[PDB]
């Protein structure tokens, strides 16, 4: 695996 | 969750031209490879479906008594129960995908993996594969366990893709099915010699065959193996 | 749980159980609010058939929802209480979450929820309550008073009265309140709120009280001696 | 169904009355007199047993008052089986109360709290109301001495002297007549006295249809007693005060 | 008379009135007919408008591509009905890969209304539903009434001076029942069988309502210009 | 102790054009190093012209395809047959994914249509519900190898106008249907030949206003 | 289907009687007379045994209850209210006492508890009273010995000697003349067995009388020897042979 | 890599626009800034999912008191449904560095930190994410409350690209937002690959890259 | 006593019939649909002079694409508001788009029979809910407490109901302006009001395509009302 600055 | 204790070994499929071939030997083999054979895991549901399962015995006999259920239920206040309202085998398979995929997510999975072999009600063949985790796949041929590595190469020489199927015949495909049974005795621990196979056909219908045994084996060549490299007596 | 629907409709369209609960309000002891150009009064009358009473300690017919908004009420006196604790509670869960004290208008129409969900409720009656709420919301000087009622409608209103002989004092605000001008300080809003009493109470001794309202939580209860100069006044000016 | 049988124990009348709480008023106006009587150092309970028996045991009897806290008492008036319950829940409070923030509940919290369980009885639940009128005698460090009354409605009112049960219209009166605000503990003790002996439907006044109690500074240096009177201590404060 | 009360009370005839009252819903209801031949199910219904200036009530609702009911007296217990129809036939789907029969359909409209008959508090559902569907057996149409009663028919009608278009059918039975692989003529049927229970008023472009199901024709509506053809 | 997830390898690709949109799958399923199926389909027409496919755990996406198949039934029951647009597709997708956020789904979802404006339209999804609108985006075991491939030939990056000290860059434009199916083709006969999980076969589902059409292409099957 | 009564089948009348508690109180008055009588060492507590039909055995049924070692009950009403009122009772003495201090509850607070049992009967949804009155005899350390009324109201209240039932109203008066303060156990036993004569009509002996005292401890009863403190229980019900011995001293 | 600053012209906001998996960059085009209403801005640092899903929950819950209350939501009252939401989440693994920026009359410019441990903190100055350190450093150096809106925009631009050039886990393009009493107004998206050499060639700055 | 959900030998719910009794009583709302907006107006009725009109709100937003006028006991439509609102919200939430004027309706229309022995009674309270969407533009929909929900061009409820609706009947075409709907939505509610109509106990309000929903100011209301008189004495 998931997304994630 | 939980942990298998006694188990069946792999089950073997193909279609041909005209149907689809299903066989599974008779073992309940136990942790450490000891065996308790005297276990049919082919199910015939109704007279156009036969479900082959592997995996725990006491998840197999669960799932035996649930398409037993199944085929009381469909007939209840239905007058074309063994007409054009019969169980299909795609009907069948999607009770039991449905089941082996919401046991899963309950984190409770049935500890088995199932091949449905069928004939459907307009002849069209069916073969489609669930196991514990609820995945799911069809094609020509399908097996589980060792067979997927031992069985399917053997199957796939025969019907390597859909435009061999029509090329198939039964004779062709049950010789298939049964050499390749014989390749699984020589290099799986836990199969046995004893096996059942189903042929379901559109023309001929449903052929339980029971008690088969491995035939044409070739042991007459371990006479001449001596040591392990140097040893000549 | 006890299911049963005590308020339910009859065949020319009347809730008689909501109907009945403000005939319990209409027994209640008289309720008035007055308010000014900088400041709302809440006037309550006390029945005198009642000697022997401890002052100090028997429950005011005014009670603080919060340091800036207040509610007076004619009716069940043990009814007034649930919807006070539930107002109280609501004003504390207002400013935990918004980080503002209610509005007037926020605190009536919460109040006026809990009254209608009683109306169609299975297992419950009505509150025998009317309410008038007063206050000023939070950094604002324009005063609020609001009326609720069993039913669950709430209203703003520049003066108002509710239970026994309300009829009488709400004839008498009807044509002594100015909307154009309405009391410009608190002793004549104050006045008018006692006058209006005193058309309806009996005598002005320990039977009227009075609790004036200002912004920024500036509330204050009158003692006996404070109202009393009130009636005094008003009794001389009349005799012309 | 079942509708036909409920007697919808929680709805007004046409007038905007609550039926049961009416009735059970009316059941209470029955019941044995109860006198609370506020001094500037100390308050009276008195109550009178609801027609003694020869044989009854006087001194290990407990009908009209009861103990809340080592603070508050109650004087009875009405169903002794209800009492009990809102007694016993009432105890529970006030050591919850005492648990949470280690100070005696004030008198009026406790008051207020079991006159909140009353109300919710006539407003949902279907059930009959507590067929039970409180005169409640406590001391707090805010307030000082305390009388408080509750009824079946759910409505509290605070009172320096007031009565409940059998004949409050004519024992109200006396009281009304004789009370006054500098007046001693021993002063009002004689005042319950021969208000119930006025009042009474029996014959004449004797020590065992009667139940007493006190609660005085008497003990040494700001702290409060509770004296439930004994029998002897009766016939005693009766034979003094001149009534028999 | 004292035994009306309630759907848990018997009548000394052995009536329930409550069931019988939630029947007398449906005959004020307006008309609605369904008729069927071997190939395909058509549903016909009159539309009831408040007034000029309000809309046309909703008749007929889709529960599949293969099966839709028309409803005739409380049209929210219809929408109620319908949605659990809906979720019957969405179960069959997912969890067999197979549409549910028309037949099982009713069986469970029948069992659903006749728990509504034997429970003290609740009350009798107050619609009745016309089920057309085209399954694995062919073509069908249901009669649903509130009493649990299914009943499969070539064709029928209910509503207010349903009487009319039900005699129709008797004797045109043999003519429509043949007409095979072709719907309009089917439809036309239908419409002609529907004009017995009219009175004083006539079949307008936004008055009349028409749904079809068969062999390859997915359960569709027609309403507004669609029906212009057939008046 | 019992795993619930497993991987069935496979990677998709969607490419969105001007009036036009591909989404495109390999059809070979795989356990460890042993071959289920040389076409099991992971691409999905689910109506109202929207392409779907859930890839990674085959069970996760054969149950997400079926949930989204059956809200885009119930839209059309509960909104009176109304089209269900590309982007209110994807917050349904989101909230779908979301709702499982502590057992999630180990899929990675594109779908593909056309937008209100009846421009070329590409959705890509994470596992529990973040999702992004996107020209270009691969997903699966081979995203890694096809995704900078798309940067290069697609929207043109790195490359600039020869002769301009690169100074100017290569304009962005649209390609047609014909020139984004050989992207696609080149994309997983190279995935093929480099990455084990891919081959046997490649399924693309054209959308444009017209509909959903089909193209199948042979892959290696070692 | 449930139970849908959650509502009082017991409410105030315009009068302000609680209508199915004074019925539970007639039927308390058309029940077979019981008696109790405190002495200075003991208390007895007696009834009739009204046999239905002579063919029963009036053993089996036993209007007389052990409710703890120390604490026995007898009454006057409807026996099926009784029987389940005594279970009730041994019960509540265990789950809200004995489990919890060790030692059986004083007479005074079961009495309290069975109390309790009798007013939410009286005040609960879909029940009706219980139509029993029960006499309690029981001692403790602190409070010696002692006699309980209970009533379906759920009030009650202690008594030097008193009778409920058929002929209560007689043999409150009969006892009222014979009691002091001075009296003895067995002399309270005489005056029992006096006093139950009158309202007996029909046979009086061992096997149509029932009676149990409340007095010294029973080492014999006990059941076992070793545990000094363990004295025994101080109620025992007479034997039918025990009655006749004080019947022809009479 | 988010940071939002207070000073005379109003608040200034500035977000990148990467998202990864690991070292997987999985996309450069990332909308890190939800614009909720037109006073009110939230910025988004964490699991994509959960700040993506929450915010725009947040943006729903704060037009239902719009229309309870007849007036705009706080952003006091804005940032602590979120917080208060993300504490009954508390122990469950979300992952969320937030910043609730807006103009009201009654408040004036305000920012509000909010994470998934459940600080909720009022502050003239924040920077959120991987990236923040980087940030900081550029703004805490250069940060005067009486800068210009130009200087100001230009400042937030700035730290964005310091952060996106020394962060791997930072980069693609910077979104600029600025905040005034007639509501927030977009000031474009700024590819770090122009926008890098650009800055170096005018600023005359980087010193530490070839080129 | 009887059930709550107990059907008449006619075939009808008598709790439901009885709330429309009530409904009757209520204070009267009357919507007009046009192809440029959808007007909608109701009779505040004050029952005190003291009483400050402007806080009787018996026009309330639900979102900015839908209205909502209501009669009968106007409390009882507080939680109906609430759940339409919280319906039309979560939609956004779910879809990122508006929610059709009749899907919300039919929402609202969901509650309506959600009584017995769920609440204890049906709702005392008629809903006009007025609307623009996409697909079936400008729509006005009249919501009872039996379920039920019909579309209107123009639709009055309330005690002057049966005499307001033979008017527009007459009045209504389907190239009406909003002006002049507007004006015969004043025209009407002057007829059917018992008080002399004023801006002070009447409002306007009005949903269109580009401005959404708007409760008309009392100052814009008394320019109407002076248009609307001045019109009648022409002719
Ligand atoms: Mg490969």
């Amino acid at each position: 695996x998931f997304l994630f600055x | 969750t939980q942990q298998p204790i006694v188990t069946g070994t792999s089950v073997i499929s193909m279609k041909y031209d005209n149907g689809v071939i299903i066989a599974a030997d008779n073992l309940g083999s136990y942790g450490s490879l000891l065996r308790f054979n005297g276990v049919e895991r082919l199910i015939p549901v109704g007279d156009n479906t036969v479900v082959g399962i592997s995996g725990d015995i006491s998840d197999m006999q669960h799932i035996e008594r649930l398409l037993k259920d199944l085929v009381t239920e469909n007939a209840y206040d239905n007058p074309l129960a063994d007409a054009e309202e019969a169980l299909e085998p795609s009907y069948i398979f999607e009770y039991l995908a449905t089941v082996m995929y919401q046991r899963r997510s309950k984190m409770n999975p049935l500890w088995n993996a199932i091949i449905v072999a069928g004939v459907q009600s307009n002849g069209d063949q069916f073969l489609r594969y669930v196991n514990l985790l609820g995945v799911t796949y069809s094609s020509p041929t399908l097996a589980t366990g060792f067979g997927a590595h031992m069985a399917n190469p053997l199957l796939r020489k025969v019907v390597d893709r859909e435009s061999d199927i029509p090329k198939t015949t039964v004779q062709v495909a049950e010789e298939a099915i049964v050499n390749a049974m014989r390749v699984l005795y020589y290099r799986d621990a836990r199969s046995s010699r004893n096996f059942s196979l189903a042929i379901i056909d559109k023309n001929t219908g449903l052929t339980f065959k029971k008690n088969l045994q491995v035939e044409n084996m070739k042991w007459d060549f371990a006479k001449d193996i001596k040591g392990y490299g140097t040893q000549k007596i | 749980g006890y299911d049963r629907a005590l308020s339910i409709f009859s065949p020319d369209g009347h809730i008689f159980q909501v109907e009945y609960a403000l005939e319990a309000v209409k027994r209640g002891t008289c309720a008035v609010g007055v308010k000014g150009k900088n400041c709302v009064v809440l006037g309550c009358e006390r029945r005198s058939t009642l000697k022997l009473q401890d002052t100090r300690i028997t429950p005011s017919k005014v009670s603080k929802i919060d340091s800036h908004v207040v509610l007076s009420f004619s009716g069940l006196n043990a009814d007034s209480r649930i919807l006070i604790e539930k107002a109280r509670v609501e004003a504390q869960s207002h400013r935990l979450t918004l980080e503002d004290p209610v509005t007037v208008e926020y605190l009536t129409r919460y109040v006026a929820g809990v009254q209608q969900r009683y109306t169609q409720s299975g297992g419950v009656r009505p509150f025998g309550v009317s309410t008038l709420i007063a206050g000023f919301d939070p950094r604002d000087d324009e005063p609020k008073l609001y009326q609720t009622e069993p039913s669950g409608i709430y209203s703003s209103w520049s003066a108002q009265t509710i239970g026994r002989n309300s009829k009488t004092v709400r004839e008498f605000l009807e044509k002594n309140y100015d909307r154009k001008e309405p009391p410009a300080t608190v002793e004549e809003c104050v006045k008018l709120t006692v006058r209006s009493l005193l058309e309806v109470v009996q005598t002005g001794a320990k039977n009227i009280e009075i609790t004036v309202v200002k912004p920024d939580s500036d509330i204050v209860a009158l003692s006996s001696e404070e109202i009393n100069q009130y009636v005094t006044q008003i009794e001389q000016e009349k005799q012309e | 169904g079942s509708r036909r049988y409920d007697s919808r124990t929680t709805i007004f009348s046409p007038e905007g009355r609550l039926y049961q709480v009416e009735y059970a008023l009316e059941s209470i106006s029955h019941a044995g007199t109860a006198i609370g009587i506020m001094a500037s150092d100390g308050i009276v309970l008195a109550a009178e047993r609801k027609v003694t028996s020869t044989l009854l045991e006087q001194d290990t009897s407990t009908e009209k008052l009861y103990k809340l806290n080592d603070k508050i008492a109650v004087a009875v008036a009405g169903l002794t089986a209800d009492a009990e319950i809102l007694i016993n829940t009432a105890r529970i409070h006030a050591q919850n109360y005492l648990k949470t923030y280690n100070e005696d509940i004030p008198v009026e919290i406790l008051v207020r709290r079991l006159s909140d369980i009353k109300q919710g009885y006539t407003q949902h639940g279907g059930l009959r109301p507590f067929g039970v009128s409180f005169i409640y005698a406590g001391y707090d460090d805010r307030y000082g001495y305390q009388l408080y009354t509750s009824n079946p409605s759910g409505n509290y009112t605070g009172w320096k002297a007031i009565s409940v049960g059998a004949n409050t219209s004519a024992a109200q009166t006396l009281l009304q007549m004789d009370y006054k605000d500098d007046m001693k503990v021993d002063d009002a003790i004689e005042l319950a006295l021969k208000t119930l002996s006025k009042t009474t439907d029996s014959s004449a006044l004797t020590y065992d249809r009667l139940e007493f109690a006190t609660i005085r500074k008497g003990a040494n240096d700001g702290e409060v007693y509770q004296k439930i009177f004994k029998p002897q201590e009766i016939k005693d404060i009766l034979v003094k005060t001149g009534i028999t | 008379n004292n035994y009306d009360g309630d759907t848990v009370t018997f009548s000394p005839t052995g009536r329930l009135f409550q069931v019988e009252y939630a029947l007398e819903a449906i005959k004020q209801g307006s008309v609605t007919v369904g008729l069927r031949s071997n190939t395909h199910a058509v549903l016909v219904a009159l539309k009831r408008n408040a007034d000029e200036l309000s809309s046309y009530q909703k008749k007929i609702i889709k529960c599949d591509e293969h099966m839709g009911l028309s409803l005739a007296g409380l049209a929210p217990d219809a929408r109620v009905l319908s949605n659990y129809l809906r979720q019957q036939c969405n179960y069959s789907s997912l969890v067999f890969n197979r549409k549910l029969a028309v037949e099982r359909a009713g069986h469970l409209l029948c069992d659903k209304a006749q728990k509504n008959t034997q429970s003290y508090g609740g009350r009798p559902y107050g619609v009745g539903l016309l089920i057309i569907g085209y399954d694995k057996s062919g073509a069908h149409l249901l009669e649903f009434q509130p009493s649990g009663n299914v009943t499969e028919l070539y064709g029928t009608a209910i509503g207010a001076r349903s009487q009319g278009a039900k005699t129709y059918l008797e004797r045109t039975l043999d003519t429509f029942i043949k007409i095979d692989g072709n719907p309009d003529e089917l439809i036309k049927a239908g419409v002609e069988a529907i004009s017995q229970s009219l009175r004083d008023e006539s079949l307008t472009v936004d008055n009349l309502s028409i749904a079809i199901v068969g062999k390859d024709t997915p359960f569709t509506i027609y309403d507004g210009e669609a029906v212009a053809k057939y008046i | 102790q019992f795993n619930p997830y497993g991987d069935n390898g496979g990677t998709i690709l969607g490419i969105a054009g001007e009036d036009f949109a591909v989404l495109a799958g390999d059809t070979r399923n795989i356990t460890d190093y042993s071959i289920n199926s040389r076409y099991e389909p992971k691409v999905f027409d689910c109506g109202d012209n929207i392409v779907m496919s859930a890839n990674g755990f085959a069970a996760d996406g054969d149950a997400l395809v079926k949930r989204f198949k059956n809200s885009v039934k119930w839209y059309h029951f509960d909104h009176n047959d109304k089209k269900l647009s590309i982007n209110s597709a994807a917050r349904n997708i989101q909230h779908l994914l979301y709702g499982k956020r502590f057992f999630p789904y180990y899929v990675h979802t594109i779908i593909a249509g056309l937008d209100e404006d009846g421009k070329g339209a590409v959705y890509s999804f994470d596992p529990v519900g973040s999702y992004e609108r996107e020209q270009c985006r691969a997903g699966g075991a081979a995203a890694s190898l096809i995704m900078p491939f798309l940067d290069n030939q697609v929207n043109f990056k790195n490359q600039y106008e020869p002769g301009t000290n690169g100074k100017v860059k290569k304009p962005l434009k649209y390609l047609s249907v014909e020139e984004v199916i050989k992207l696609v083709r080149d994309s997983f006969t190279s995935a093929t030949e480099r990455h084990i999980q891919v081959g046997d076969g490649l399924e693309i589902l054209i959308v444009t206003k017209d509909g959903v059409r089909k193209e199948f292409y042979e892959l290696k099957r070692d | 289907m449930t139970d849908r009564y959650s509502f009082s089948l017991t409410t105030f009348s315009p009068s302000g009687k609680l209508g199915q508690i004074d019925y539970a109180l007639t039927a308390v008055k058309q029940g077979v007379t019981s008696l109790g009588i405190k002495a200075t060492n003991g208390v007895v507590i007696a009834t009739e045994k009204k046999s239905s039909s002579p063919l029963a055995m009036s053993e089996t049924l036993s209007k007389v209850s052990l409710l703890t070692p120390d604490i026995g009950a007898v009454y006057s009403g409807m026996g099926p209210d009784y029987r389940v009122l005594v279970d009730k009772s041994r019960k509540v003495a265990h789950t809200s006492y004995k489990r919890i201090y060790g030692e059986y509850p004083p007479t005074k607070l079961l009495v309290s508890e069975v109390a309790k049992i009798m007013q939410e009967a009286t005040q609960s949804g879909g029940v009706r009273p219980f139509g029993v009155s029960l006499l309690i005899a029981g001692h403790d350390e602190f409070n010696g010995f002692s006699l309980y009324q209970v009533d379906p109201s759920g009030s009650y209240f202690p008594w030097k000697a008193t009778a409920i039932g058929k002929g209560s109203v007689a043999a409150k008066t009969f006892l009222e003349k014979r009691w002091n303060d001075e009296l003895e156990l067995e002399d309270a036993i005489h005056i029992a067995l006096l006093t139950l004569k009158e309202s007996v009509e029909g046979e009086f002996n061992g096997d149509t009388i029932e009676l149990a005292i409340i007095g010294d401890e029973n080492p014999d009863l006990l059941g076992y020897t070793g545990i000094p403190t363990d004295k025994g229980p101080r109620f025992r019900k007479l034997t039918s042979q025990e009655i006749n011995d004080r019947l022809e001293a009479l | 890599t988010t940071l939002a600053f207070r000073f005379q012209g109003g608040i200034i906001v500035a977000v990148d626009s990467r998202a990864t998996a690991g070292n997987w960059v999985a996309s450069q085009t990332v909308k890190k800034v939800i614009e909720i209403n037109p006073f009110l801005l939230g910025t988004m640092a964490g699991g994509a999912a959960d700040c993506q899903f929450w915010e725009t929950w947040l943006g729903s819950q704060c037009r239902l008191h719009e229309l309870r209350e007849k007036e705009r939501i706080s952003v006091a009252a804005a940032s602590k449904i979120l917080s208060n939401l993300v504490y009954q989440y508390k122990g469950a693994g979300l992952s969320m560095g937030t910043m609730i920026c807006g103009y009201t009359r009654k408040e004036g410019p305000t920012i509000y930190y909010v994470d998934s441990d459940g600080t909720r903190l009022k502050g003239d100055i924040f920077c959120v994410g991987s990236g923040q350190t980087f940030a900081y450093g550029v703004l805490d150096s250069n940060y005067k409350w009486d800068l210009s809106v130009e200087d100001a925009l230009y400042l937030g631009k700035r730290s964005i690209l310091a952060a996106a050039h020394r962060d791997a886990y930072s980069g693609g393009s910077v979104n600029l937002y600025h905040v005034t009493e007639d509501g927030w107004i977009y000031h474009g998206n700024h590819d770090v690959g122009e926008l890098f050499w650009k800055v170096k060639e005018e600023e005359g700055s980087f010193n530490n890259v070839i080129g | 006593d009887r059930g709550v959900s107990t059907f008449s030998p006619e075939g009808r719910l008598f709790q439901v019939e009885y709330s429309l009794e009530a409904i009757k009583l209520g204070s009267t709302a009357i919507g007009i649909a046009t192809k440029e907006g959808v007007v909608l107006g109701v009779e505040k009725r004050a029952t005190s002079p003291l009483l400050e009109s402007d806080s009787i709100e018996k026009i309330v937003e639900i979102d900015r694409h839908i209205g909502c006028a209501m009669s009968g006991l106007t409390a009882d439509a507080r939680s109906m508001i609430e759940h339409a609102r919280t319906a039309a919200v979560t939609h956004n939430l779910y879809y990122d788009e508006d929610i059709n004027v009749e899907s919300l309706t039919q929402s609202v229309c969901d509650l309506a029979l959600r009584f017995g022995e769920l609440m204890s009674r049906p709702f005392g309270v008629a809903l006009l809910i007025a609307g623009h969407d996409a697909d079936d533009g400008y729509q006005l929909f009249h919501a009872e407490p039996s379920g039920t929900f019909y579309r209107y061009n123009a639709k009055a409820i309330g005690s002057g109901s049966e005499g307001a609706q033979a008017e527009l009947l007459n009045e209504w075409h389907s190239s009406l302006t909003l002006k002049e709907a507007e004006l015969l939505v004043l025209k009407i509610l002057k007829q059917v009001m018992e008080e002399k109509l004023d801006e002070n106990n009447a409002q306007l309000s009005c949903i269109t395509k580009q401005d959404g929903f708007k409760i008309y100011d009392n100052e814009k209301t008394a320019e109407l009302i002076k248009e609307l008189k001045e019109k009648e004495a022409a002719e």
